[PDB]
């Protein structure tokens, strides 16, 4: 009956950690998603940039 | 004695399902890893590519005054 | 650091120069820098927390930066405008969101344009409670994953719209989705084990059935006794599929209490069984 | 009676080894991802500094142009506490692994916008100097 | 390449050109120049360990990084300094931040002001130990990231703020914060096996009441027998609200004796479970 | 404003200029121009869920930009194109992420080469069915992942390479694979709970070998009876080593029935142990 | 599309111009073009399998981007010719890692500083075999970690610098960063769990201490008996501190003979609890 008890809580102590475990995705939720969309519309703005610098080289190289 | 045999019955169904529940976030979870691994696909897609076009734009001025 | 003020000098600047304003050049370069007033304006009247006017202030900027020719930071601009009117008073957010995807899908960015459809019809439910306008969002936008490679955010679409399909009445409807995100779902081995959900759900959602089209979503099943996970889907199916065929809205509505034991109940599943216990009845009495 | 009460909860720690087992095996592959997607992000930092530094040789450049069975039963008991406990080193490991590069994103974002905003005034910066 | 050295060339560069030295140009040029100069010098004082000087260093270069007029990077720098003095043995740890947010917040950028923030109050009271504050801060960074629909970190926050709200006599202050991120959470089926927590700290927390706020609490909440994750929750408050209504300080003290096995209990719970122990202590004998 | 209008437009430019109309310079930009025509048609054929219009649209905007000088988008142009195909109905996905390849190769990017490459031998797998070239993709892949120490990867890449080389009957070249994937998992004590299978895996393919490579394989495996994990690997093998060297069918097929009990077998596992199950049989009636 | 073609065109171009050869302008360009060339080169050599070849490519492209001024680049190839000595077959791929370290250091990076050196350490041990070097980069690596107020990292390192110290001989060296790496682990309730081991490692150091260093380290614990965790940690301690403090060399190892029953006995645990069984029978013939 002991053993018994005994692996109770244990298991109930990894529940416990998945908990954190779970509050520890949502954070990687919040960073990527924002991030990502921010990190995708660089290359938007940088592009654009690239262009614009290529009217630059064909009037001032 | 029963009351030993039954309350480790009890007590064990009271032990396996206080897995399953820890078991659904296993798979939640794995679940998500997966889901938002492909975040990091893109974002490693991106970064380097960012640098890429963020590269020939310091490359372009800088010859655009030399 | 007056937001009336600065709404004010935005207007003063925000039209096509002409004659001694104009000079020789002109036109994007002021039409920017009047957006970026505007925004500075919403940013303080969230400082307020006037919210309310904060979002219709980023209206005026967003709109403002397409007259511009940038539709991307735009959209951007209408996202924010969303996200302030869903944490404050008015209910606009709606509007702001359907005219930040009409951009990201006129522009080609499906990725980001599923990636705020899903939360579109997410508050066309949790707030406006408009199931037949979230479905068809939840469905375009699994469309749209689904061609993005991205299986697994296709799922979680996909069982949104089946999930509240059925509660809608569109049982047969949802079935079909159970079905093809269950075959789309053994192909990778790290979802097997969830894949026993969809076969029970897509056998409990019946069209007024009166057949095996349960029994042989059941039977489709592979159920493995030695893989004690299938024990929270098919073995309970088989018992209920027979309280059914047996009018018995006993041994049914006993075996959704026993089962209520090893495996509690979510909402969605109650709603469900009530209803086909209630199919029950209505046969027993007829 | 307790002849059903043990059969049935030996039936039910079948159960629960399996359970876990077949979910460490998930965890194993949650690290294994872990340990990649690290990677995939320490290649991420490597941009985010480059960025930074090379927006700032524009700029200069360009505002330049500008200006028996209870036996067996209880061995099984043995095992499921030795797994459980077990379960958390993983559960532990992928906690820190996690906070670290959660931490690591946090960089990323920030000096993120510092280019984006950055790459957008070399943008006007840019349109301002032809002709 | 001496951190001296440095700090003296900066400071020779640092200072609005006039007469001879203006000539005919300058302005940021050389002001930039030196925040490049003290840059470098702080990152050979963190080197040889000095932290004091590395951390005063970017304190200079920020400072003057702000003369030149470039906010952003500027308040990058703050943050190099905040987590310098924070890891150092001088104060300022708390000023470098609040001249951060300052910066963040007005620039129009919430998203860090709360990343911060929560830094902040979460130094406030592990150092100065000054928890009136940190709630402060807590609260109105929560109330950046609710609208940023971070509803995660929203909560995150939230909970540090109900946390220390009770340990500093809010308790009905922190029941509300608990029901609100506790209905905040159901919409997540993936914060269902969390929101049991929330119930059973708004059931524990107590502002005196006479009446059945806890016993009314307890049922709000939806349980079954086939719970194993909710007998960490009601199961245990049910037996603790007869407990208290009825004066019997050996109930409450024996159940929480038990309880104490398949859950331990931290600090948070002994402080307020010890509150509520003595609310009836002092109750009985009297 | 529609793509069949756009195709054209593309066409009327993407020509080499001369006499009058080109001067000097040529037009670099204007093959570029047309590179963006393209991706805006392809862009609404994406819209309008055309897909195989798309896909060949993105071929065309990628040859194009190759027809200018710039391998780096173009090869991510071949990528969009494939995804299109992909998600599209005909084929050219594999088309498409060859010339994809050949360019992240040649230019050195292998890192995103290995991403790609991946997908590749999954599509050559699970769709043209050709193992064959499947597994020296997967190998291949895997190699590269190992120069960038990407071991997580690398092995994710390996496991597959063995797997369907045990079917197609390579059991040696299987063994070998599992070994080396199996000393690159103990450096690692977040991959020792896998290795097991790995050492079962290796134990079960046989090469037609009368010795002991499993009796060999199954000692070199280090096990603790008190242990628990490892249950699941070795303990089970020496029990089917000894039904092999003993040419009995019987207490082979009866183990592989009672640990089919603790432990469900896979469609890989299966395969084989009906293969050394049939080696018994096929070593009895001869 | 030849490697030692390359390499020849990219040196006959990496000289210094002066005189008639540099023209107008200097030659910042020319550089950089030998090294895309000596890049180019490395690249094929990678795809011959040449490895040594382009590992050594790489550090000629490496070394000119030095003398261009692209510190950061150049750090990265150093880290490419690393990766590539390292999977290579020759050395070289210490230096490199030293070299790239070297710049990411002076550069201000202390970051990936540290993530490059943790990864030479665990290089430097598990392969060139040199703890005692190996040691003092992971505890440098964890200080620049701590320097980040990483907490979670720098634990990380810490723990391989006390594990392998204590290995080695060091074991008040070894108790002290227990005991820094346990009190920096209590305050974050989310390590809570793993604190026992610190503890039962911490105690397991003997640095020759004959009192009751480790009985008042077990004293200094928080177990409680409701808490189950704790018992694969002090409960085996007190009966071994008995066994020790009794000159017993069989209740020890008899202790230890249970244990491994309860708690697999890792490598690491065995080697000491041997050494300590030796200080023990050191002590009963003294």
């Amino acid at each position: 009956n002991r053993r018994l008890q005994q692996t109770q809580a244990q298991v109930d102590e990894v529940v416990d950690i998945m908990r954190v475990n779970v509050d520890k995705v949502l954070e990687r939720d919040q960073k990527l998603s924002e991030l990502d969309d921010r990190a995708d519309a660089l290359q938007a703005g940088a592009s654009q940039f690239e262009t614009s610098a290529a009217k630059l080289k064909r009037k001032y190289w | 004695a029963l009351s030993e045999i039954e309350t480790r019955h009890s007590e064990i169904i009271k032990l396996e399902n206080s897995i399953r529940e820890l078991h659904d976030m296993f798979m939640d979870m794995a679940m998500l890893v997966e889901s938002q691994g492909e975040m990091i696909d893109r974002i490693e897609y991106n970064v380097e590519h960012a640098v890429d076009y963020v590269e020939r734009a310091v490359s372009d001025t800088k010859k655009a005054v030399k | 650091a007056e937001a009336m003020a600065l709404l004010a000098e935005a207007e003063r600047k925000v039209k096509n120069s002409q004659s001694f304003f104009s000079g020789l050049f002109g036109g994007s370069s002021k039409i920017e820098e009047a957006c970026e007033i505007y925004a500075r304006a919403a940013n303080m009247f969230k400082m307020a927390k006037n919210w309310s006017a904060a979002g219709n202030a980023f209206c005026q900027a967003a709109q403002l930066h397409l007259q511009l020719q940038s539709k991307h930071d735009a959209a951007t601009c209408f996202v924010d405008a969303g996200n302030a009117f869903k944490k404050a008073d008015p209910q606009e957010a709606i509007n702001c969101l359907m005219r930040a995807i009409e951009i990201y899908t006129d522009m080609g960015r499906f990725t980001i344009a599923a990636k705020h459809h899903i939360s579109i019809a997410e508050i066309y439910e949790t707030e406006l409670v408009d199931v037949e306008k979230a479905i068809a969002h939840y469905e375009q936008s699994a469309d749209y994953y689904k061609g993005e490679e991205s299986n697994s955010s296709a799922n979680k679409c996909l069982l949104k719209v089946a999930g509240y399909a059925a509660q809608l009445e569109q049982y047969q409807k949802a079935i079909d989705i159970y079905e093809q995100v269950g075959t789309s779902a053994m192909d990778s081995p790290l979802l097997k084990y969830s894949a026993k959900d969809y076969f029970f759900k897509a056998a409990l959602c019946h069209f007024c059935i009166d057949m095996l089209n349960a029994k042989l979503a059941v039977q489709k099943y592979e159920e493995l006794f030695p893989a004690f996970s299938d024990s929270r889907e098919c073995k309970l199916m088989k018992k209920l599929l027979e309280a059914h065929e047996e009018q018995n809205v006993d041994s049914y509505t006993e075996s959704v209490k026993e089962y209520d034991s090893i495996s509690r109940l979510d909402q969605w599943l109650t709603t469900m069984l009530l209803r086909i216990k209630k199919t029950i009845q209505g046969d027993e009495e007829d | 009676r307790a002849d059903q009460l043990a059969d049935e909860s030996l039936e039910s720690t079948r159960r629960m080894l399996q359970l876990v087992e077949e979910s460490k095996d998930a965890g194993i592959r949650t690290l294994v991802m872990l340990d990649e997607q690290g990677e995939q992000l320490d290649r991420v930092e490597e941009g985010m500094n480059h960025i930074n530094q090379d927006m700032k040789e524009a700029e200069k450049n360009l505002k330049d142009l500008g200006k028996a069975r209870e036996n067996e039963m209880d061995e099984n008991l043995e095992q499921v506490s030795g797994i459980i406990g077990n379960l958390r080193h993983m559960a532990l490991d992928m906690g820190n692994e996690i906070d670290t590069q959660n931490r690591q994103i946090d960089r990323i974002m920030e000096k993120a916008d510092s280019n984006k905003t950055r790459i957008d005034e070399a943008n006007q910066r840019a349109t301002k100097m032809l002709g």
